[PDB]
């Protein structure tokens, strides 16, 4: 191969791998923040559905 | 002149005209927490694949 070909192919390799490494670091930071705060879509552990609640007038009023 | 109610009448659900206001918060509840932000936007492919150590897809 030409030195030009090896050179610019190396530059394409380095761009792809440095982008993947920066995305992995951001992935770790996103996971840490979402586990710590619970405000993203990950680590959304379930709670009770409020659509199960009966809101009808019951037998006794103090409720 | 009072007429005794028939079978079924005293168990009816009646309507009541009042002058007191309807309670806006009968449970004395505070404000609910704001929900988590939803998903929006188109779903793009994963940038350079799985990014699992050496797999290019
Ligand atoms: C117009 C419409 C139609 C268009 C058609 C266009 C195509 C026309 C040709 C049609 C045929 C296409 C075939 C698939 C494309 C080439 C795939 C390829 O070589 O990937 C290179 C892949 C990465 O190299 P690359 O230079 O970065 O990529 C070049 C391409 O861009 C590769 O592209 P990529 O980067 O996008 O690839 C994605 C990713 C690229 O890979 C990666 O990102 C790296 C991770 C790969 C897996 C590493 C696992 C490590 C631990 C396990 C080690 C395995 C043990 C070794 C084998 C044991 C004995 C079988 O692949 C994978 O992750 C898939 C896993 C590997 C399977 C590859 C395909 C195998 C098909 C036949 C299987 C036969 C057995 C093969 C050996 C079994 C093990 C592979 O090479 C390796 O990982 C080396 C291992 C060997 C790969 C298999 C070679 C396929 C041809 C075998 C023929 C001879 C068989 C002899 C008999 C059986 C064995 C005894």
């Amino acid at each position: 191969d030409a030195p030009e070909k090896n050179y610019e192919r190396t530059m394409a390799i380095l761009q792809i791998e440095s982008e993947k490494a920066e995305l992995r670091l951001k992935e770790l930071e996103v996971r840490r923040l979402m586990r710590a705060k619970g405000d993203g879509p990950w680590f959304q552990y379930p709670t009770i559905d409020k659509a199960l609640i009966d809101h009808s007038p019951k037998a006794t009023p103090d409720n | 002149g009072w007429v005794r109610p028939d079978l079924g009448e005293l168990s009816k659900v009646t309507k009541v005209k009042t002058d007191r206001p309807l309670p806006e918060n009968p449970y004395h509840s505070r404000a609910r927490p704001e929900p988590n932000p939803e998903v929006e936007g188109d779903l793009k492919p994963a940038r350079h694949g799985s990014r699992l150590f050496f797999w290019t897809m």
